[PDB]
RNA sequence: AGGACCGAACCGACUAAUGUUGAAAAAUUAGCGGAUGACUUGUGGCUGGGGGUGAAAGGCCAAUCAAACCGGGAGAUAGCU
RNA sequence: GCUCGCCGGAAGACCAAGGGUUCCUGUCCAACGUUAAUCGGGGCAGGGUGAGUCGACCCCUAAGGCGAGGCCGAAAGGCGUAGUCGAUGGGAAACAGGUUAAUAUUCCUGUACUUGGUGUUACUGCGAAGGGGGGACGGAGAAGGCUAUGUUGGCCGGGCGACGGUUGUCCCGGUUUAAGCGUGUAGGCUGGUUUUCCAGGCAAAUCCGGAAAAUCAAGGCUGAGGCGUGAUGACGAGGCACUACGGUGCUGAAGCAACAAAUGCCCUGCUUCCAGGAAAAGCCUCUAAGCAUCAGGUAACAUCAAAUCGUACCCCAAACCGACACAGGUGGUCAGGUAGAGAAUACCAAGGCGCUUGAGAGAACUCGGGUGAAGGAACUAGGCAAAAUGGUGCCGUAACUUCGGGAGAAGGCACGCUGAUAUGUAGGUGAGGUCCCUCGCGGAUGGAGCUGAAAUCAGUCGAAGAUACCAGCUGGCUGCAACUGUUUAUUAAAAACACAGCACUGUGCAAACACGAAAGUGGACGUAUACGGUGUGACGCCUGCCCGGUGCCGGAAGGUUAAU
């Protein structure tokens, strides 16, 4: 069957990588509650 | 004209290999480990003045590096670049 | 003409085409195209406002000389044309200094005949000229709302407005609806109906021919659950409430005329 | 010419058997429907939860839907076990 | 290593996406592999990806995103102008051969090509954020011209047969060659040319558009393939030699013709239809300010530059998405033979596999199949499942009907092989020869050679000739829905939804309506032959009575009635 996960990087990277995050405020959020829980990859982006 | 303090730190190494002993005596072609920030005028330049030999061509190419695992800990080695420089004929290099 | 189709197949059993052998059989004007990009009825929020919109072929927009502002200028019409923007044919005209523009083609234009706007103009049907120029009693079409603007009033493939009052400044039109509507004496007019009159004569004779002009399906509120209509529901086939819309206002009756800014323009509704 | 006909690719899923701690959290085998069209498909985009979207089954919205998911109010409340 | 079996429109080959070293070599066998393992996509170490032409980057835009100002909004923020992003589409150029354990259109050999720089020499209207052209566009259909490729002949090399025959109308193998450059062909489109004038193209214009007049019918644009060159090359069966048995070195024949032929190419054509079929830049051209002998412009030649990043490997899969070395899912490209209408299907080629537990035994029972006496639906909720029908041609074909259908109705006959007609026909192809010619990739004539159905007659074999695979069961009555379509991903495909049609009603445009505190946007760059909503659901005949109730519409005299 076809699965609900099918890769793509470029949607990959638009959709949940760094400048996605940070073009918008509640995408600033999230990497300053990842950055207080110490996260080690802090985004999707490689 | 590329200045002279930089091509002293474009060339790293020779690479000793089969291919890169093969490529010495058929096509006169030499391998070099290079900076990987360094461009193919950059190595023209350094060989033509650091080895005082003639450049034909230069070709260059990204090594990627390999994964080990040092006991259980993954670790990746480094990306370098090689570049098979082609003297012009007659010229000869160590 | 209509011409009704064999019945070679269901599908081709109730459609009548409508055959104008006069409009050209080639590529449109080019310096008068521009991109018609779809919408599926969708603004700017993604959303979908009017529904039933989607689909259907690809069209190129074609400008349309509404405004029809080149005054003492003759011009020649070129040939006839086909836009899938409209219903009613337009007309590839030509001026004398080599201006080409598109115009509605009124009722019996033809190729080869004379246009002209301005006042000066004479009384055929084609010319433009505002409607203190125009006998009482004509039937006109591409009428303007307010002088400059564009005509407005009529454009649709075989409607025509009669000019039937004039008191100093405004002019008292029977619009094609049969409302009487004030307009002031300054706005243009286009004279004679406007032309492809047999337009409401097809019949499209199967479903995908309305999907070809990008009509999504229509699914009827009474076949819906509670939820998504307010006539949904029901065990079986049940409708034991008023007709209303999608957003519960009656339909069957009730008025939804809420301009009082425009109240003074209109002096009998239709009926 | 055709929402034409027969029929592979392709799309679908009518019937039976198997399978039901499976090869598979819906499939296989033998048949079956459509197959120039309201077709199908790649890539990219847009619509966000009382909201979307729906040729309308309360269907679908990441194996979850008569109101998704995650975190918070939060140790909700529980005359019940 | 020799056999056997399997795929072969894939279970072969090439990619994109995705993965990220799984690639190659050495070495190791604990764990991992559903067993063992010396093996491995496992461990460990080393090696491997070479570009001016491939791709990305880059130039350009689509949907869309972001958005200076701006407008709007308690705040956050929303929308959007100028802009700026955004491919899945537009935009310069490289092929053949060779080579590595592993890369190659990237290296090597050979032969090209493109765009930029500078620099001389000749030449002189250059110049844009502007104008115009071009780019530049649909579906279906019809042929015609080709090629990829195949077959046969010729040609060259080899063979003379484990068992009857096989010096021949015998067997096997080979018969390959590119980009580029030259030629401008089948064929497609097009009237050219000069001058005058011009309310248009925001100003300008020699350009485009439009008027004239004159002259010439024949110029131009596009164009597959062929041919020549590239190529005295390269490749080539084999031999000749060494042999780490893997290989490496050397040498090298013939290298033609006919016929068949694509879904590829001419073709972004042509014809036709209605549902009327992206944008922008590169490119071409026109002038504006400007520049005046300077700059720039094109022309030749020389020289220089073409960076950076990707390139291994799998890629219908053991490497991707499925927790698995998972019978699933996954877009593009390539398309050999025989039979066949065919990309079905059977068997094969190239190529790749035998699916990572085996060995026995030959119980019940289960699974997937084969055949069956006599009967033939008695089974059963129900002919569920099985069985049967199945092709082509010709004959023939009912009720009913919207005249299209029904209909492949039903039903039946023929079908192999050999010979003859005819040592291969009709047809196709079309060489020499001859004639003509604006002379060529020309036009006739001409029929060699090749290819080749179909039919009749005669004969002959079997139980059976559409012999396998493949491949409709048919008819009668009737309910419902007109139909094609749609739907509960994962127990419901239906009479449900949709549908063309019909009607009611709203809506005069800053439309009704919808999304939005709003700005705005959709409706729609539409304008009552339009749009929204609602019900009904092709078509045919029709659609009766009731306005008391509940709604809606119209009324404005009276009663009642809010803030004030
Ligand atoms: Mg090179
Ligand atoms: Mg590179
Ligand atoms: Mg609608
Ligand atoms: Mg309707
Ligand atoms: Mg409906
Ligand atoms: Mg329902
Ligand atoms: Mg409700
Ligand atoms: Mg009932
Ligand atoms: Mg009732
Ligand atoms: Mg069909
Ligand atoms: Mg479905
Ligand atoms: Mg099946
Ligand atoms: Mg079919
Ligand atoms: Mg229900
Ligand atoms: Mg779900
Ligand atoms: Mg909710
Ligand atoms: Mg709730
Ligand atoms: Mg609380
Ligand atoms: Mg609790
Ligand atoms: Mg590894
Ligand atoms: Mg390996
Ligand atoms: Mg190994
Ligand atoms: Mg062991
Ligand atoms: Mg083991
Ligand atoms: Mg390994
Ligand atoms: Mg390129
Ligand atoms: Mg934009
Ligand atoms: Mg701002
Ligand atoms: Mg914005
Ligand atoms: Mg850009
Ligand atoms: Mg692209
Ligand atoms: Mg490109
Ligand atoms: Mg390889
Ligand atoms: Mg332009
Ligand atoms: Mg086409
Ligand atoms: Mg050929
Ligand atoms: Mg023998
Ligand atoms: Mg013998
Ligand atoms: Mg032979
Ligand atoms: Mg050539
Ligand atoms: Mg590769
Ligand atoms: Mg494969
Ligand atoms: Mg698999
Ligand atoms: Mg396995
Ligand atoms: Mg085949
Ligand atoms: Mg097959
Ligand atoms: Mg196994
Ligand atoms: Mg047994
Ligand atoms: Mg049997
Ligand atoms: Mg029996
Ligand atoms: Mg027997
Ligand atoms: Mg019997
Ligand atoms: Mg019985
Ligand atoms: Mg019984
Ligand atoms: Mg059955
Ligand atoms: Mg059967
Ligand atoms: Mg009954
Ligand atoms: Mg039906
Ligand atoms: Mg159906
Ligand atoms: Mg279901
Ligand atoms: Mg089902
Ligand atoms: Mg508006
Ligand atoms: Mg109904
Ligand atoms: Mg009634
Ligand atoms: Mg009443
Ligand atoms: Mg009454
Ligand atoms: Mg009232």
């Amino acid at each position: 069957m076809k699965r609900t996960f099918q890769p793509s990087v470029l949607k990959r990277n638009r959709s949940h990588g760094f400048r996605a995050r940070m073009a918008t405020k509640n995408g600033r959020q999230v990497l300053a509650r990842r950055r207080a829980k110490g996260r080690a990859r802090l985004t999707v982006s490689k | 004209m590329i200045r002279e303090e930089r091509l002293l730190k474009v060339l790293r190494a020779p690479h000793v290999s089969e291919k890169a002993s093969t490529a010495m005596e058929k096509s006169n072609t030499i391998v070099l480990k290079v900076a990987k920030d360094a461009t193919k005028a950059e190595i023209k330049a350094a060989v033509q003045k650091l080895f005082e030999v003639e450049v034909e061509v230069v070709n260059t190419l990204v090594v990627k590096g390999k994964v080990k695992r040092h006991g259980q800990r993954i670790g990746r080695r480094s990306d370098w670049k090689k570049a098979y420089v082609t003297l012009k004929e007659g010229q000869n290099l160590d | 003409a209509v011409v009704k189709c064999k019945p070679t197949s269901p599908g081709r059993r109730h459609v009548v085409k409508v055959v104008n052998p006069e409009l050209h059989k080639g590529k449109p004007f080019a310096p008068l195209l521009e991109k018609n990009s779809k919408s599926g009825g969708r603004n700017n929020n993604g959303r979908i406002t009017t529904r039933h919109i989607g689909g259907g072929h690809k069209q190129a927009y074609r400008i349309v000389d509404f405004k029809r502002n080149k005054d003492g200028i003759p011009a020649v019409v070129e040939r006839l044309e086909y836009d899938p923007n409209r219903s009613a044919n337009i007309a590839l005209v030509l001026y004398k200094d080599g201006e080409r523009r598109y115009i509605l083609a009124p009722k019996g234009l033809k190729a080869g005949d004379q246009i002209q706007s301005g006042v000066d103009a004479a009384i055929k049907p084609g010319n433009t000229l505002p409607m203190r120029n125009i006998p009482v009693g004509s039937t006109v079409h591409n009428v303007e709302m307010k002088p400059g603007k564009g005509g407005q009033l009529a454009r649709s493939a075989g409607t025509y407005v009669q000019i039937v009052a004039r008191d100093g400044a405004y002019v008292t039109l029977r619009l094609r609806s049969g409302e009487m509507r004030k307009v002031e004496a300054d706005c243009r007019a286009t004279l004679g109906e406007v032309g492809n009159a047999e337009h409401m004569l097809r019949v499209l004779g199967k479903a995908g021919a309305a999907r070809w002009r990008g009509v999504r399906p229509t699914v009827r509120g009474t076949a819906m659950n509670p939820v998504d209509h307010p006539h949904g529901g029901g065990e079986g086939r049940n409708f034991g409430k008023h007709p209303v819309t999608p957003w519960g206002v009656q339909t069957k009756g009730k008025k939804t005329r809420s301009n009082k800014r425009t109240d003074k323009f209109i002096v009998r509704r239709r009926s």
